[PDB]
RNA sequence: GCGCACCGCGCGCAGGGGGGCCGGCGCGGCAUCUGGGAAGACUCCUAAGGCGCAAGGGAAUACCCCGUGCGCCGGGGG
């Protein structure tokens, strides 16, 4: 649920040996906007942990 | 409630406890909701421990039905801290996977555990 | 025959991919942050560490 | 000889060992009211009317094969009827759902079975109420 | 064996862990004024018992077993008050107990610590293991988390102050606990204390001096101030 | 030829008790291979094979009415609820089932748990309560169960066969008190007396040599009889202690039975010396009597 | 190439390295569960080259039971265009689908389902076919849908139960004819998992027979599943 | 890992397909 | 039961139905005993040192060996 939206990045990433996408669909939340930064990736997993529960 | 397959505290919750604290340290073990589905969806997992004492049970009542799907057992222990440090994580730990290779003792011991797991479904 | 040995091949190549990525977990234990169990080293003595993370 | 059998056509009476009345209802929401009726063997004028009787009371005796109908429809005064229940026999329940196509001519020769489906949804999607989501 | 035994403060009666488990552990308890076996204190588990520990009073028994099982036992009944089990233990090694004005029906002493194979040490206050109906699940007053490794020595200051526990797998692996406020200090000890390997501690019988026994045998004395 | 089963109808006016016992053959015989036996009141008798069938016994008839079976294995114990009806029947697989007694029939009604170990035998079972179940186990514990759940209450363990060889206490008989406390007969030849409340022992009384196959309490909580692998009775009285022991037998005790009824409160046991053989409770009263 | 199997309105499907065991489709252009099928025109169009009205779905013996069977050998199914068939066990309506693809248009398939998802989409695939009703009832209480099913020729059982021949029992006892078709698939891991797989079938055999039914064959899964057993028996006859 | 991972998902479904084919062949 | 001696038994063989249920083999338990593995953290944890990853050099070139950068534990002292 962190990575809803990205696939084809993630799975060029996965089978080039590269940088996995951060964020999908979640970066146009309320949230991940709101923080900048390193913050935009660390929100990114909690919020995603947070909402898949 | 919805734990239908729940553990007997005399010695079969002990036994699945080990088991894990052995797996853990073969690192065979696949730790909290998230990483266990991921082990039963991947078709990895050779058995799945959840925890009762969740306190939305909701949360790891997923997990049930990818395991119905993937054909594993699965069952209950009813405290997420006897969990937690079974695996050794000083965290509670909410539903445990453990999976298994061609040639271990830990092979057989998951085969007899879900032995007894299938006595009880 | 044709597909008894596609069944023997993808079997072969599944079961390498399976020990290579058991491998690879091995080696997240070996080269972790902290001691943690697990792997084998080249004396043939197996890594357990008997400790808890904290 | 009282009865009461209920099929997916309506109610019935066979009085007389032959089929001798009926109580037809069809097509409504009332329709799987009827279920709702029978949820517990509640009181209905189809079931009431077709056991309604006016001379006296000289035979009070009826065999329905749940208990749970025939005690329910014990407490209605509507006949002062108090029937009992059908003694596990189901030479007649079982001769009569095989014998409902020398039934319909009594009652209704049509398919009833297009709206005992809808009946399947207002029971079924009912159920599906009953998990409201 | 004869090697685990405890004596109680009264100085009465003297139990010693019977050595045969096949799924459970006793105790069998000495008369010392004649050294006669008078009672027994079997409880179920794994492999028996871990660690107990006499009431204060003398009245009875507090016993750790290995499943997380822990027997409240009476001596004047001679019969289990009740069983409660800890928070999560696994195996569960050590058990100590001490302190004032707790149940008078379970000795009157007010504090217990229960430490596992995990490294974690569980304090439990014993008023709150009534609710004689004894409480199967209670929680612990403080979960103690800092020690990674098997705890292998607990103790209380007989003033039912201080809480010293520690592990003999790691080198300084000894930590000292304020009751009743339940807060690990974190001045002593530091990198440069030496302990050892520690494999026994000692409280003096005014509280104030501690004694640390290590892997090595070499004792180390420590006055405490308050 | 040997005794497996006794049961009174009644234990406690022309009402008609009689007694059931069960001979080695495959026998019933009743006085004024089987291996167990009960009757039921709300008055029917039910016994057990070695196989997995529970039968009644229709006795105006004497013939075998109303069998009942299942998938599991073989039937080691069996037993009737108390009121405040079903049966209880426990086996090799570590399966305890439920057979349901509705009005008249005998059914295979439901099998509740069952134990993770299936090195667990079960060996014979008595109701503490209601609702509640006390089974022995051939491994050394004794184990409470509820019915209205299922559910595996505490296993009350015993400990390892001191006294040489084996390792196993094998449970043999279990009982209960109108006090609330159960009585085990395990093997090499101890009793125990566990608690009820907290499901603990509480006293530890070694009297035989050799394992005590069958006992029986008092209809008032006084008197317990147990009955040995070796050729030994004993008497039992306020926990508690013996008071003396007769080998009124001359092979091993295999199953007792007591009555408290009519002016008449005796206890009958049988063994494989072929002669059923009845006692008194009032044991300092007279003396005893045989049959054959 | 498609040509009729031995039994009424099931078909085999001969290709150059394989076979394919399938039915006909009753609602043609619509795969249910996302499977294979075939699609061919009456003949005379060979100018036309193009498929329109005859359909068959692909039928699968590791998604199916009945499949298992019907590759398994089965003697008898019961089922052909035109019978009222009692299914047990209904998740999601798949077998369900290829029953109601037997039994055709004039037939009529009683789905019962006690889970409300699978109720669900047991509701979409009988709101696409007509022959099929959806019941979503307990099986163990009969008397909640004998308002809804008729005398039915064959009762089809796949219920993972303990208590699968008292379900079958009741069932058979109010809804099925004089002399009956019952086809039962059995898991002997789950009527009795620590018993061996023969005396469990042989066991489940002997409670339909003491419930009077009477076994026609046996015959086990096993190339396409483990430890399960087809049962196919005749209701008082 | 990431790239071994998702070698074996791929690896794993062609194997589930075509040892489903297979049994339909024999 | 056919062909072989219509001056004979028995034989070459087709195989029905049950038997002696003799032994092997298969599967299921088996209180113990035996062996192996796992194993308690007091135990065993190879030593005052070892382990891992990545580079470098040499080969019996499948294996193996030697001592640079990063880390992980340990002994001693404290």
């Amino acid at each position: 649920i962190q990575i809803l939206g990205a696939e084809k990045a993630l799975f060029r990433a996965l089978k080039t040996k590269h940088a996995t996408p951060k964020y999908g669909i979640i970066y146009h939340a309320s949230l991940v906007g709101q923080a900048s930064g390193p913050n935009k990736g660390k929100i990114a997993r909690q919020l995603a942990a947070k909402i898949a529960l | 409630s919805a734990a239908w397959p729940k553990a007997e505290d005399p010695a079969l919750v002990q036994e699945l406890l080990d088991c894990v604290q052995q797996a853990s340290h073969y690192r065979q073990l696949k730790k909290g909701a998230n990483e266990t589905t991921k082990s039963v969806n991947r078709g990895t997992s050779e058995l799945v421990i959840l925890a009762a004492d969740t306190q939305p049970l909701s949360i790891v009542l997923h997990i049930p039905l990818i395991c119905e799907e993937k054909n594993v057992p699965y069952v209950y222990v009813p405290s997420k801290v006897a969990l937690g440090r079974a695996c050794g994580v000083s965290r509670a730990v909410i539903a445990v996977s453990l999976t298994s290779n061609e040639a271990s003792d830990l092979n057989s011991k998951i085969r007899a555990l879900r032995d007894k797991v299938e006595r009880l479904a | 025959e044709k597909l008894a040995r596609k069944v023997k091949a993808a079997r072969k190549k599944l079961k390498a991919l399976a020990d290579a990525e058991y491998e690879l977990e091995l080696q997240q234990a070996k080269m972790a942050k902290t001691a943690t169990s697990g792997g084998f080293t080249k004396s043939g003595r197996r890594i357990k560490v008997r400790e808890r993370k904290r | 000889l009282f009865i009461l059998t209920e099929t997916s056509a309506g109610y019935a009476l066979f009085k007389a060992i032959k089929y001798k009345e009926f109580a037809k209802f069809d097509s409504a929401a009332i329709a799987v009211e009827e279920a709702s009726g029978i949820l517990e063997g509640k009181v209905t004028p189809k079931l009431a009317s077709l056991l309604n009787e006016l001379k006296d009371e000289k035979k009070v005796t009826l065999a329905v094969h749940d208990t749970k109908l025939s005690n329910s429809i014990t407490k209605l005064p509507g006949i002062n009827i108090k029937p009992i229940s059908g003694s596990m026999t189901d030479d007649l329940f079982r001769a009569i759902r095989q014998h409902l196509y020398n039934l319909i001519p009594g009652m209704e020769p049509s398919n009833f079975d297009e709206m005992n489906l809808g009946l399947a949804h207002s029971l079924s999607r009912h159920k599906l109420k009953f998990s409201p989501e | 064996t004869m090697e685990r035994f405890r004596v109680s403060p009264c100085g009465r009666y003297m139990a010693l862990v019977a050595s045969d488990k096949k799924g459970g552990g006793m105790l069998n308890i000495i008369n010392v004024g004649t050294m006669q076996w008078i009672a027994q204190a079997r409880i179920d588990g794994r492999h028996g018992v871990a660690d107990f520990a006499w009431w204060s009073d003398g009245n009875g028994l507090t016993i750790a077993g290995r499943d997380g099982q822990v027997t409240e036992w009476s001596m004047i009944t001679r019969r289990t008050v009740g069983i409660w089990r800890d928070e999560g233990s696994i195996g569960g090694t050590v058990m100590a107990l001490g302190g004032r004005n707790g149940p008078a029906e379970l000795g009157g002493d007010r504090w217990v610590a229960i430490g596992s194979n995990s490294g974690i040490l569980n304090v439990y206050d014993r008023n709150d293991l009534i609710e004689i109906r004894i409480k199967k699940y209670p929680t612990p007053t403080r979960v103690f988390e800092q020690l990674t490794t098997s705890i292998s020595v607990v103790a209380f200051s007989p003033d039912g102050q201080l809480l010293a526990f520690g592990s003999q797998h790691k080198k300084d692996a000894l930590r000292l606990v304020h009751l009743p406020s339940c807060t690990v200090y974190r001045n002593w000890p530091t990198e440069q204390t030496p302990l050892g390997r520690v494999t026994a501690i000692a409280f003096s019988s005014k509280s104030d001096v501690l004694a640390v026994g290590n892997d090595v045998g070499r004792v180390r004395l420590w006055e405490i101030r308050g | 030829s040997a005794i497996n089963a006794v049961a009174f109808t009644h234990s406690a006016k022309n009402i008609q008790v009689r007694l059931a016992i069960g001979r080695a053959n495959g026998d019933i015989e009743i006085w004024n291979s089987v291996d167990g036996l009960v009757w039921v009141t709300d008055s029917r008798l039910f016994s057990i094979g070695y196989t997995t069938t529970i039968t009644e016994w229709d006795l105006e008839k004497a013939r075998a009415k109303k069998h009942a079976s299942g998938q599991h294995g073989e039937i080691w114990c069996f037993g009737v609820q108390p009121l405040p009806r079903k049966l209880v029947a426990g086996t090799v697989d570590g399966n305890l089932v439920l057979y349901s007694i509705e009005d008249g029939d005998l059914k295979f009604q439901k099998t509740l748990t069952r134990t993770p170990s299936k090195k667990t035998k079960f060996v014979s079972i008595a109701f503490q309560s209601h609702n509640i179940v006390i089974v022995g186990c051939s491994n050394s514990t004794i184990c409470a169960y509820d019915v209205r759940t299922g559910t595996m209450l505490r296993q009350m363990t015993l400990g390892t066969d001191l006294t040489g060889g084996s390792k196993n206490i094998i449970v043999w008989a279990v009982k209960c008190l109108p006090n609330g406390d159960i009585v085990s007969g395990d093997s090499t030849g101890q009793v125990c007396i566990w608690d009820g409340k907290t499901y603990t022992q509480a006293q530890r009384i070694q009297s035989h040599t050799q394992d005590v196959l069958c006992l029986s309490v008092s209809a008032d909580g006084s008197k317990i009889i147990s009955g040995g692998m070796d050729r030994r009775t004993a008497v039992y009285e306020p926990r508690w202690s013996k008071v003396f022991h007769r080998r009124y037998h001359q092979h091993d005790v295999k199953a007792m039975a007591s009555f408290e009824g009519k002016g008449m409160s005796v206890v009958v046991s049988g063994g494989s010396d072929a002669s059923p053989i009845v006692l008194p409770l009032r044991a300092l009263g007279k003396e005893f009597h045989r049959t054959l | 190439i498609v040509e009729p199997h031995r039994h009424k309105g099931v078909f085999v499907a001969r290709g150059g390295k394989e076979d394919l065991l399938c039915t006909a489709n009753l609602v043609p252009g619509e795969s249910v569960y996302g499977e294979k099928r075939i699609s061919v025109e009456t003949p005379g169009s060979g100018p036309d080259a193009v498929a329109t009205k005859t359909e068959y779905r692909i039928w699968n013996p590791f998604r199916s039971k009945l499949a298992a069977g019907i590759l398994g050998g089965l003697e008898t199914i019961y089922m052909k265009p035109g019978s009222k068939v009692l299914y047990l066990g209904a998740a999601s309506g798949t077998s369900v689908s290829h029953v109601a693809d037997i039994v055709g248009p004039t037939g009529a398939v009683y789905a019962v389902e006690f889970s409300h998802r699978s109720g669900r989409d047991l509701i979409n695939m009988a709101t696409r076919r007509t022959n099929v009703i959806p019941i979503v009832e307990d099986a163990r209480k009969p008397m909640a849908y004998r308002m809804l099913v008729p005398m039915v020729d064959v009762i089809f059982a796949d219920v993972a139960q303990p208590d699968q021949a008292r379900i079958v029992g009741i069932n058979a006892r109010l809804f099925l004819k004089q002399g009956g078709g019952l086809l039962i698939s059995i898991k002997a891991s789950c009527i009795d998992s620590t018993a061996p797989p023969e005396q469990v079938f042989a066991s489940e055999v002997q409670k339909l027979r003491e419930d009077k039914f009477f076994p026609k064959e046996q015959l086990t899964l096993e190339p396409y599943e483990r430890d399960h057993a087809m049962v196919s028996c005749v209701y008082l006859q | 890992l990431g790239y071994v991972r998702t070698m074996r998902n791929i690896a794993a479904k062609e194997l589930k397909e075509l040892e489903e084919r297979y049994v339909l062949a024999g």
